[PDB]
């Protein structure tokens, strides 16, 4: 999955 | 409510202890109690609220993904996997509704300064995005549009009031770019947003103090990681 | 009770899904529901019960250790750290009492075969040992002796009925050795037990099938790790 | 801490 913050 | 009899300072102190102990459910409950005292959160307090709920919902989303994958394999060429996936899904939805309720009852209307306003609107887009990940009914389009509208309002303010290296501005762009890619089926918009965000921040790193932007440096690496994954 | 309306097979199936999803609180609740159906657990089912509670109490013990350490620094040369350490401690105690209650009401009296009997008595010693780690009152000595008596009964049976390479026999020796070192202030007994256990199992590895004892191999490495830490 | 299983 792509990274989020 | 549940934390009604505890002093606000004690709830904040206990939220910090729960963070050190990795007890994110307790940390979220203490921070909800602190928000419910009715005073505006400080910058450090806003971070505690966000970390606590991001960790709680993070665990539920990881579990939902595992269950959803097992369920998808069971329907290829009993009721238990579906029942358990629905149980996890309802718990996840309950946590997102709790966060969205705190944002819309306390935090958003009182936030006047750009930093807090963008922070809470980013959270609103994040929790609507988590609800969109599990939405399967006639409500999915409205949930997705609620996430988009929150992210878009936050983007409009951050571009006007914050420098391009501000970690909240960068983090919002990182997450709105992921929303475009994963939720709105707009990979070109996701890529354009991550690229412009990274490029604009790179050109502004000349104005910053050396050890003052470790968070922005980490977010810039995450934009680059996504751009590498997508291109 | 809470899981009273669900079929036993469905509870076992859901315990396995919860394990894959890393939802150990759900896994423990499903396994407690299955034990409460009144049928004897199978070997695979006993492992599910143990893993679920070991992970739940593991997290609480890690948190208690962090809080206890902060509390120790605050009393060197407010009430919040103590209050929160006591909250975590009471939750941990509640989980140990739940496991000990299941062991003493269902599982131990019905276990006739050596493998299950030693498994449940090892669990009884483990959960009394976790209660001893936080015990500070006039009850501490009795709790420690309850852990010792459970481990000792399990040791007596395992030496008579199981080969020295049996993973349950090895795991019991690993944990009873840690009890001697950390709880009973008997480092010489802890070292002697780990050394004899490792040596006896090494001499019996000649009788085993190549890929059939990965669990015993892992436990033997843990005995060696403790012996290195202590000597 | 020492290892247990
Ligand atoms: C519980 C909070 C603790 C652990 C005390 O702080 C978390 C972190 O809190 C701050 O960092 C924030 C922050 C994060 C940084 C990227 C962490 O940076 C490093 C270097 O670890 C991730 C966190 O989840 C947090 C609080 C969240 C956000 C996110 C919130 O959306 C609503 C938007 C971007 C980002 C902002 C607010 C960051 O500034 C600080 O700037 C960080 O310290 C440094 C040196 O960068 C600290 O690690
Ligand atoms: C949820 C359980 C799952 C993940 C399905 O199984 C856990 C594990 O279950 C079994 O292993 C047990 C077992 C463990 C093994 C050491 C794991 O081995 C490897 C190679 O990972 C640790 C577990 O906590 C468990 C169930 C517990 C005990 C412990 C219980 O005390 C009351 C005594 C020693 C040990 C015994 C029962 C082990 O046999 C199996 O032998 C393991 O498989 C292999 C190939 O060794 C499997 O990983
Ligand atoms: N370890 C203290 C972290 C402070 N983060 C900045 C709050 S705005
Ligand atoms: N993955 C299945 C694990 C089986 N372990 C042996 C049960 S006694």
């Amino acid at each position: 999955f792509p990274a989020t913050v | 409510g549940a934390m009604g009899s505890m002093e606000r300072a004690s709830l904040i102190q206990k939220a910090k202890l729960a963070e050190q102990a990795e007890r994110y459910e307790d940390m979220a409950a203490f921070m909800k109690g602190a928000v419910e005292k009715g005073e505006e959160l400080s910058c450090e307090e806003r971070n505690l609220l966000s970390v606590a709920y991001k960790n709680v919902v993070g665990g539920q989303r990881a579990a939902w993904r595992v269950l959803s994958s097992i369920e998808q394999k069971s329907n290829e060429e009993g009721p238990e996997v579906r029942e358990y996936r629905e149980k996890v899904e309802t718990e996840l939805q309950g946590v997102c509704d709790t966060v969205l309720g705190l944002l819309d009852s306390h935090l958003i209307k009182e936030a006047g300064d750009a930093e807090s306003r963008v922070f809470y609107l980013k959270m609103k887009g994040d929790y609507y995005r988590y609800l969109a990940e599990v939405a399967t009914g006639d409500d999915k389009k409205r949930i997705i549009d609620s996430a988009r509208s929150a992210y878009q309002e936050a983007m409009d303010i951050s571009k006007k009031e914050m420098p391009p290296t501000n970690p909240i501005r960068l983090g919002l762009a990182l997450n709105f770019s992921v929303f475009h890619y994963e939720i709105a089926n707009s990979p070109e918009e996701a890529i354009s947003l991550a690229k412009t965000t990274f490029d604009e921040a790179m050109a502004d790193l000349h104005t910053l103090s050396e050890d003052s932007y470790k968070d922005s440096t980490l977010i810039m690496q995450l934009l680059r990681d996504n751009l590498t994954l997508w291109t």
